[PDB]
């Protein structure tokens, strides 16, 4: 009473005040009224608690009683924790498009998400048609692309190609799309991104029985078992459609089928605070899977 | 066809995964 806090999106900063009494869900709400977004079950918000860790924000539960890390204001970023099967069909909004558009634009540029480097050339390609819109000759001389963060760290490196040289090979594609609006260039730039392996995949440590490290990815489709050196190649593959439940104790989960005479699929993961993480992320993936098939 | 999983039933599945 009262308490200062500090809530930005991708694109802008908000404050606002709370109450000792102020639920996560009360926060969320105003986010929502503020930048007056509708499809709501995509996002949440995120906090760092007092021992450096980021976690999501739970909404049935009060602000001032999830050990937020206290600072003057408190500090949250609004983001997707969920994503679409396919952004033409569900991302109807175009606060949405922009919010996701620069939430994954950023994912890529910093390396968590692979892009290969002509894909990249082309996504930074649409990025410089939705911030500058038609190329100009007379306004866009060369060098104009010069403080614009448009590639990967990954893609910089691997090549003989200098700065200045792979800002031409970005400028050759701007000058390509002409006459595309900022909207459809977003989406444009999402269309190619989703088509990425790595795309909307939470990734975690995992083990066997062995005790070999694999990765686990949780995402719109269902749950897939990765070799621990390749994110991109799902070796199994588990779909909503085939789960009936996903729980876990202490280190190990227990994923339980439809089919009822099938065995239960196990796998052991180290840490609680994760767990957790994990548990929300397959339930919050499996309803929003099923709600897509039962309008 | 997308980047998806090897397709199996989910006896193979564990298989699979028990001695990757």
């Amino acid at each position: 009473k009262p308490i200062n806090v500090r809530v930005t999106t991708m694109d802008a900063e908000l404050e606002f005040a709370i109450q000792p009494n102020t639920t996560g869900k009360q926060l969320f709400d105003q986010v929502v009224k503020t930048v007056g977004l509708r499809e709501v079950w995509f996002f949440g918000l995120q906090y760092v608690d007092s021992k450096g860790y980021s976690t999501w924000l739970k909404l049935n539960k009060k602000v001032t009683q999830q050990d937020v890390k206290k600072e003057n204001p408190l500090q949250f970023k609004f983001r997707a924790k969920f994503f679409p099967e396919d952004v033409s069909e569900e991302l109807i909004q175009e606060i949405t498009q922009r919010l996701f558009f620069l939430q994954v634009k950023e994912a890529i540029l910093n390396d968590e998400i692979y892009c290969p480097p002509e894909t990249a050339v082309l996504l930074a390609s649409y990025a410089v048609q939705a911030k500058y819109g038609d190329y100009n000759k007379e306004i866009h001389k060369p060098g104009y692309l010069a403080n614009d963060r448009l590639l990967p760290q990954r893609v910089l490196e691997q090549h003989k190609l200098t700065k200045e040289q792979w800002e031409e090979r970005i400028q050759n594609w701007h000058e390509e799309h002409r006459g595309m609006l900022r909207e459809d260039s977003m989406m444009e730039y999402l269309k190619i991104a989703q088509d990425l392996e790595m795309y909307g995949v939470n990734y975690f440590e995992i083990k066997n029985k062995k005790g070999t490290e694999l990765w686990l990815g949780v995402d719109a489709l269902g749950l897939n078992i990765y070799e621990h050196d390749d994110k991109l190649t799902p070796k199994i593959g588990f779909p909503w459609s085939e789960i009936r439940n996903i729980s876990f104790n202490d280190k190990k989960f227990v994923i339980k089928p439809i089919d009822k005479k099938a065995p239960d699929f196990v796998f052991y993961a180290p840490r609680l605070r994760i767990n957790k993480r994990i548990l929300a992320l397959c339930m919050g993936n499996h309803e929003l899977y099923m709600r897509r098939r039962k309008p | 066809s997308s980047k998806r999983a090897p397709q199996m039933d989910w006896s193979k599945k564990n298989e699979l995964f028990s001695n990757l």
